[PDB]
């Protein structure tokens, strides 16, 4: 006669840390599939997208200081940046300051290209070497 | 070794797993975590237990039927006094408490629950199957088990808690230790099913449906 689903959600909202639960109360599995203090907040997702616009690609030491004040691993940044540009080789883009407007354009151009090329795996274009 | 091309091959292969996992996550990949657990990541020294008391009273009529503990005894090194000082008394009013006592702290643990007003009644024994024995270096006797001390306060006369349901002895493997047997939560189910539970110093492995879980590594 008690519903634990609702109970969890209500409890979760008051008690649960921000990243644990969603604004509706339920718990977000993104958090729990990322170890420890390694989960990637949507709020520092815009921070990577903001740093590529200001400092450019591969500027991670440059961009690490500004938007990820101390630590996010620079491996992570270059790995998410190939998420932003829809490509698995980000070599082509290095050192270029890219606007959020452009990044979005590059992403939809590399993805449509890789789908015609049939070189798209996991919404990321596979670039030949 | 001809291994420059090797290393370039592991990198492009490894990134695609990241590009795979993050997409499945974006597409609603579920967690192992069951959907009805209530994880809380705090420091029991820095945590305010009135918030947990208000919220539980609020969305539930009740207070906790069961409390589980695995203190970080210092031998993550929490001061002994500090653990004793947690306001457990206020967290639960009628029911049972479980707390895992390493051999070093078995007597201290008994003092501790008695301090918090429980009456020691039972102890769970967990032997560690090779898969069928356990070799641990005791000072006086080798250790083949750790033990769960069980105290009780209030009216359990209620049908809410069911007597004579469960075992003393648990036989699980030493999974992933330091990690307790799952069939603890099976036993707690038998002892009292569909109840409000609490675990202190819990870890992500611990999280189960209906359980409020507090641990600094959540
Ligand atoms: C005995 S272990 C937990 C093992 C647990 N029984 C299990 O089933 O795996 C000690 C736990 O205490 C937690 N802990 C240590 N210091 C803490 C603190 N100051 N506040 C809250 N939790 C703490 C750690 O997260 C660690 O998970």
């Amino acid at each position: 006669p008690l519903d634990f689903t609702q109970y969890a959600k209500n409890m979760r909202k008051d008690l649960s840390n921000q990243d644990i639960c969603l604004e509706d109360g339920a718990l977000n599995h993104s958090y729990f599939l990322t170890k420890k203090g390694q989960y990637w907040t949507p709020l520092n997702q815009k921070a990577l997208q903001r740093g590529i616009e200001l400092f450019g690609v591969g500027n991670w030491k440059e961009i690490n200081y500004d938007e990820f004040s101390g630590k996010a691993n620079i491996v992570e940044l270059e790995l998410r940046t190939c998420m932003i540009l829809g490509i698995n080789d980000i070599t082509e883009y290095y050192g270029k300051k890219i606007s959020e407007e452009e990044q979005e354009e590059i992403k939809k151009s590399n993805i449509a290209k890789g789908k015609k090329e049939n070189k798209l795996k996991d919404n990321i274009y596979q670039k030949l070497q | 070794q001809g291994l420059l091309q090797d290393i370039e091959k592991r990198i492009l292969h490894y990134k695609q797993l990241f590009f795979k996992e993050q997409n499945e996550i974006a597409n609603g990949k579920r967690s192992m975590v069951p959907d009805n657990s209530i994880p809380i990541c705090s420091d029991v020294t820095k945590l305010n237990f009135q918030a947990l008391i208000d919220a539980q009273m609020r969305h539930a009529g009740k207070m906790f039927d069961v409390i589980m503990m695995d203190p970080p005894w210092q031998l993550d090194s929490l001061s002994d006094e500090k653990i004793q000082n947690m306001p457990i008394q206020s967290l639960q009013q009628d029911g049972f408490i479980f707390v895992w006592a390493i051999n070093a702290k078995y007597r201290v643990t008994i003092k501790m629950i008695e301090n918090w007003g429980y009456k020691l009644v039972d102890e769970i024994t967990w032997v560690k199957k090779t898969v069928k024995i356990a070799k641990g270096h005791g000072f006086y006797l080798q250790h083949a088990k750790e033990s769960c001390l069980i105290g009780v306060k209030g009216d359990v006369d209620n049908g809410r808690f069911k007597k004579n349901i469960a075992s003393d002895v648990i036989f699980s493997e030493r999974r992933g230790q330091s990690q307790k047997p799952e069939e603890i939560y099976q036993y707690i189910n038998q002892l009292c099913p569909n109840g409000n539970y609490l675990e202190i110093f819990a870890r992500r492995n611990n999280l189960h449906d209906n359980w409020v879980s507090i641990g600094n590594e959540l």
